[PDB]
């Protein structure tokens, strides 16, 4: 086509979606990870995760307001990944890299799994 | 704005 | 912080949100423009437009499944802007620039208004 | 991935 493109548009959209999340505006699901609860937008979860994409395209699960993750999933690893989904920023540290990689493999977040594998290989 |  | 960043994450999120829109997955509102109807995600509309941001943060309007725009709004201008919201790509042409600018001013999409003003000034 |  003959379209023009606004370079910062996608980043600005994600920044505003994160502002809505921080204010709990139009969040439509709670993700339960052990004792911890995380509110989010189903569409953002689907856009970032192969697991959530599969869950919310399911004709029955698409209507659930509560999703319980596998008890092996670490709440901190999930929190770091949820923050990444809404910001593009990953808080990857020596003390959390194993929990982050395991959570990203479960959530099917291929690019996060790839950087964790590379950072582990370096050490 | 750019030409993509 | 000591975060790492995935450059393409925001663009990949927006691409997936547009895939959900094209398949009518988790769309939660219909925007009526004269005879024409457009299905969308309230969160994406809010992230892109000052008008939708104001509408869906309103304690009563946040619950509406149908929003009717002012009858002066042109459906083609709205369609071009809705496509821009989900792609960062604006189909700006000599034949649509006046309708696009008027719709962007109404929707409060400041960056689109700015490029329309510049393109009109050049001609 | 980059250092932002
Ligand atoms: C694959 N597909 C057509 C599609 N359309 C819409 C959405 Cl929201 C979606 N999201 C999704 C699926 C798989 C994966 C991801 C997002 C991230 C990932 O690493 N794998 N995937
Ligand atoms: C202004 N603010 C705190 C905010 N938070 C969340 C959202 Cl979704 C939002 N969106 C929005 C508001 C105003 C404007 C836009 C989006 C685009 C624009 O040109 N003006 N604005
Ligand atoms: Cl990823
Ligand atoms: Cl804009």
């Amino acid at each position: 086509d003959s379209c023009i493109q606004f370079t910062r548009h996608a980043s600005d959209v994600l920044l505003n979606l994160n502002r809505l999340r921080s204010r709990d505006i139009l969040t439509d699901v709670v993700i339960v990870v052990s004792r911890e609860q995380f509110r989010a937008h189903k569409t953002v979860l689907m856009a970032c995760s192969g697991l959530f994409y599969s869950i919310f395209t399911d004709q029955l699960k698409c209507n659930l307001s509560v999703i319980n993750l596998d008890p092996e999933i670490n709440p901190e690893g999930f929190c770091i990944l949820l923050d990444f989904m809404y910001t593009s920023r990953l808080n990857l540290r020596e003390g959390n890299i194993m929990a982050v990689m395991a959570t990203a493999m479960y959530l099917q977040m291929e690019h996060v799994v790839d950087t964790c594998r590379k950072f582990i290989k370096a050490s | 704005w750019v030409i993509p």
